[PDB]
């Protein structure tokens, strides 16, 4: 029985890209080694090029009778992962994107909680101390608190 | 001395098993599974095969009445035709010109190639596990069989193993299973005797040579036609044949985890599943006393290179203090690292090189060398090759150490801000107070 | 590359030059047997037209 | 592995490109233009003697 | 190749002329002896070797 010719493959970012060359049809069956299968199988009767996905568990290739190849898939990415929260946002975001943009998110909504609750806080100290210089008659509004605090700017 | 860990079902790991009884030098037992095999239990339900449809010649009797009893044999089905005239080739086969009766006998047994060609069907449940350890520590380097199961024990240079049971009761093989030369599917194939024409199973027996057979081929033999000798029968064709034309993608190129399933003792093989525990009870003739093994001082070790690829691309470099040459247990407490090297050799000069794999951006872990701990805290950067054709050799642990450069950010922006907002509640709280009186 | 457009590479029609990867991978001959397998992805002029 | 700089166009220099491939040791290749030709292209639209 | 670790860097002279004007001595601590690649990232200086 033939061995058909072994393909020339193309590294790419969590993707392969063969180009597969029979001189009569053939088998070209791949499985990525993971929970979820996502198998295909496919005769192959003309020079066709095809992208396989090769996720971080592993993927194995049979083509015609060869003995099956398996591919496995680095931790590649794009972005520093140790200068500025930017390049590592890039960094995380190639590695396991759709859950650290979850976690940016999150985190960014956890700080603007806090800083919108730390704010109001500080307005809300402005009202309980002014408040009891605006109901008086006499706008005296010492300028230690008038500098401290914004003050109203009352008006004799 | 009975010690207890889980190691990594994947095959070719290498893991380092660290054993630290108090008064001797720590050992380390560096084991991995060459092979494992998962072999379900068999029932063997019912075989199918390419069937012969058997009809004999043809009874056309000159000018009498017959009639054929039915006896059981596999779907058997003869009829009586009346007002044949058969001809054969010199003439006319009876001179009685109008009486002659057909009598057209039918029925299908297994094929000749039956014993060799047959899909086979089965009930699988549990699996019993088998694999292939080997073992490695001090002088000792062997590989063994064993059954994985708390039962079986295997005795490896005086030391004494139990592998425990997997953590995932997980199994390739679904309830209902046929088994063709080499591949193995999962299907619910009909049960004995309620086998549908044309589809899997028109044609049923038990074992490869017993006698009985159930088979609905629909065998509806016709009416001959006029002035010819002949049994005219149509049958659906052989439901084993349609079988294999549309099988179905097979489990071969289906199986999750990336186990091949072999086929004649029918099996799985290195599925990448779960956890295996293991036992080890070892003998105080396997360990290094404390008075003849190197003493090692003011351990200090910093990292020389941090590249997380799935090879072996970390390298850091241990400084220390030593009192004798001699070689000594090497091995990182967490599994954001793993050494390649298990037993180090340490000389008079305070410096002795070891290959870590991780895949964590800031791998920080205390590494142990002869009895002595030190804390390694490196910062990797990604590789930039994309695809390797090798299996990752780190646990795949990601999460960052506190005092990592990414999670340190975050933590001065959350003390930062917390601060402000802490503050924030000391004002108010001061001001309320204030004014509360 | 092998197998697409330019396999072989050549200055002129007579020149000497030539620059070719077309992934000649010669294997283990079989037991009992001369011959000189090769395994090589067919000209790419082919697969161009 | 791709890698991409650019170099002085001055003959001479000794430039030095650091390639760095993580998981290999750094290796710096070092390349210098020895002459550098630019040849126009021409028409010759005619010759007096 | 080999492992470099504590590289502490003093420039003994500094003559900013035409020629290799320059001598910087490095201090570290190595684990083997061998060679390896020298670079500097930045095109204020150009390395001889
Ligand atoms: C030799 O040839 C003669 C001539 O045909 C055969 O005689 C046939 O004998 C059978 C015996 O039953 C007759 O069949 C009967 O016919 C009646 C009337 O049609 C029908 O009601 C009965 O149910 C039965 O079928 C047949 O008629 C008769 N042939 C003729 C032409 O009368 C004889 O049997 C042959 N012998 C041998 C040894 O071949
Ligand atoms: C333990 O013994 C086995 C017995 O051979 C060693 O395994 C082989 O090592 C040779 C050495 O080059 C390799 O060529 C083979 O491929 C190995 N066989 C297998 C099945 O892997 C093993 O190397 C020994 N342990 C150590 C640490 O060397």
């Amino acid at each position: 029985v033939p061995m058909a010719r072994e393909p020339t493959v193309i590294h790419g970012k969590r993707e392969v890209t063969l180009h597969l060359h029979p001189d009569h049809p053939t088998l070209f069956s791949y499985r990525t080694l993971g929970e979820d299968p996502q198998y295909h199988e496919e005769w192959v009767t003309a020079a066709v090029e095809r992208t396989i996905p090769v996720p971080v568990d592993g993927m194995e290739y049979h083509w015609g009778n060869n003995d099956p190849v398996r591919l496995w898939s680095q931790l590649t990415t794009e972005g520093k992962p140790h200068g500025w929260p930017h390049q590592i946002v890039q960094y995380y975001y190639g590695l396991y994107p759709a859950a650290t943009v979850s976690a940016v998110v999150g985190m960014s909504l956890l700080a603007l909680i806090s800083i919108f609750a730390s704010c109001y806080m500080l307005v809300a100290a402005r009202s309980k101390c002014l408040t009891p210089y605006a109901l008086t008659p006499g706008a005296a509004v010492p300028w230690t608190l008038g500098i401290l605090c914004c003050a109203p700017r009352a008006h004799a | 001395y009975e010690h207890s860990t889980v190691m990594p079902n994947v095959v070719g790991f290498p893991y380092k098993a660290h054993i630290e009884r108090p008064g001797y030098s720590p050992l380390t037992l560096q084991m991995q599974v060459v092979e494992t095999s998962l072999e379900p239990t068999l029932n063997l339900e019912y075989i199918t095969c390419e069937y012969k449809t058997v009809v004999p010649s043809p009874y056309v009797k000159c000018c009498g009445a017959s009639e054929c009893s039915t006896k059981e044999k596999p779907d058997y089905q003869c009829k009586v035709y009346t007002g044949v005239y058969p001809f054969m080739w010199g003439g006319a086969y009876c001179f009685c010109d109008s009486e002659n009766t057909q009598l057209s006998e039918a029925y299908v047994d297994r094929s000749d190639v039956c014993r060799h060609d047959h899909a086979s069907a089965y009930k699988a449940h549990t699996a019993s596990l088998k694999a292939k350890v080997r073992v490695m520590y001090g002088n000792v380097n062997q590989t063994v069989d064993v059954y994985v199961n708390g039962d079986h024990a295997v005795t490896i240079g005086g030391t004494q193993f139990i592998f425990g049971p997997l953590s995932s009761a997980w199994t390739p093989f679904d309830n209902k299973i046929v088994v063709y030369k080499d591949e193995v599917f999962n299907q619910d194939f009909p049960p004995y005797g309620s086998g549908q024409p044309g589809r899997f199973g028109d044609i049923q027996s038990r074992t490869v040579e017993s006698n009985d057979l159930y088979a609905n081929t629909a065998l509806k033999l016709a009416r001959p036609s006029p002035g010819m000798v002949h049994v005219p029968y149509t049958q659906t064709p052989s439901g084993f044949k349609y079988w294999l034309k549309e099988k179905g993608t097979a489990l071969n190129t289906k199986a999750p985890f990336g186990c091949q399933i072999k086929t004649n003792p029918v099996r799985a093989m290195n599925c990448a599943v779960g956890n295996i525990p293991v036992s080890m009870n070892l003998p105080d003739s396997a360990f290094t006393r404390i008075v003849e093994a190197p003493t090692i001082i003011d351990l200090t070790c910093t990292v020389a290179t941090c590249t997380h690829s799935s090879d072996f691309g970390g390298v850091l470099t241990l400084t220390y203090k030593t009192d004798k040459n001699g070689d000594c247990s090497v091995h990182s407490h967490s599994n954001v690292a793993t050494l390649q090297e298990a037993t180090a050799k340490v000389k008079t000069a305070g410096k002795v090189t070891l290959h870590f794999s991780t895949a964590s951006a800031s791998p920080s872990f205390v590494v142990s060398l002869c009895s002595a701990r030190a804390t390694c805290s490196a910062s990797c950067e990604p590789p930039k090759d994309h695809i390797v054709p090798y299996a990752a050799s780190h646990s795949n642990v990601v999460f960052p150490d506190m005092s990592g450069t990414a999670l340190s950010w975050v933590q001065k922006i959350s003390g930062g801000l917390g601060a402000f907002a802490i503050g924030a509640i000391l004002v108010l709280v001061v001001v309320t107070c204030i004014g509360l009186r």
